[PDB]
């Protein structure tokens, strides 16, 4: 019945470690030499966060996975896999960071599907 | 460089190009209309010049 917040700091590093293990086991590689089950891995990890019904106790668990991009390439394999799973994304840009705009959330690209329901009435107003 | 930054750079340059082309198109019509006003000005100035060129002395 408690509420838990979980922060994953480098899913990219987790994926790199899993790729290393898979290549050492001589499993066939996919794109960017990643194994075929990396999306299965990440979806299995992320889907364990849920909001429980009143019959199950009413507890909840929220996850904030982290993904690092090389030169802002959000079309890479792991970034696309993580983006397609989560309910929303927050984008941070060094262009905004250096221009004095910090925290550097890019409101144009950021999305939150649960928005509105996750706000108080005055904040919605 | 990064392809994302390159595409954003190209898109911004294209938008600026469109704006500047629209500006030039507008300025062309403005010049075309101003030339007629200059031509309409000419006769009155010519008459005043031929009128005041002698009585000034």
């Amino acid at each position: 019945g408690k509420h838990v917040l979980v922060v994953y700091d480098d899913l990219s590093k987790q994926a790199a470690a899993y790729r290393e293990l898979s290549l050492l086991l001589r499993r066939p590689p996919g794109r960017e030499a990643y194994p075929g089950d990396i999306f299965y891995l990440h979806s299995r990890l992320l889907e364990r966060a849920a909001k429980l019904s009143d019959a199950k106790g009413g507890g909840s668990l929220t996850a904030l996975p982290f993904v690092e991009t090389q030169a802002g390439d959000i079309s890479a394999y792991i970034p696309t896999n993580v983006i397609s799973i989560t309910d929303g994304q927050i984008f941070l840009q060094s262009d905004l960071f250096f221009s004095g705009v910090r925290p550097a959330i890019n409101a144009g690209l950021s999305v939150s599907r649960v928005g509105g329901a996750a706000q108080i009435k005055a904040m919605k107003k | 460089a990064s392809l994302r930054d390159i595409k954003t750079r190209i898109n911004a340059t294209k938008k600026t190009s469109q704006i500047t082309k629209a500006m030039e198109m507008v300025s062309t019509s403005k010049l075309n209309r101003a030339e007629q006003n200059a031509k309409s000005f000419v006769p009155y100035m010519e008459k005043i010049q031929e009128v005041v060129a002698n009585v000034a002395l």
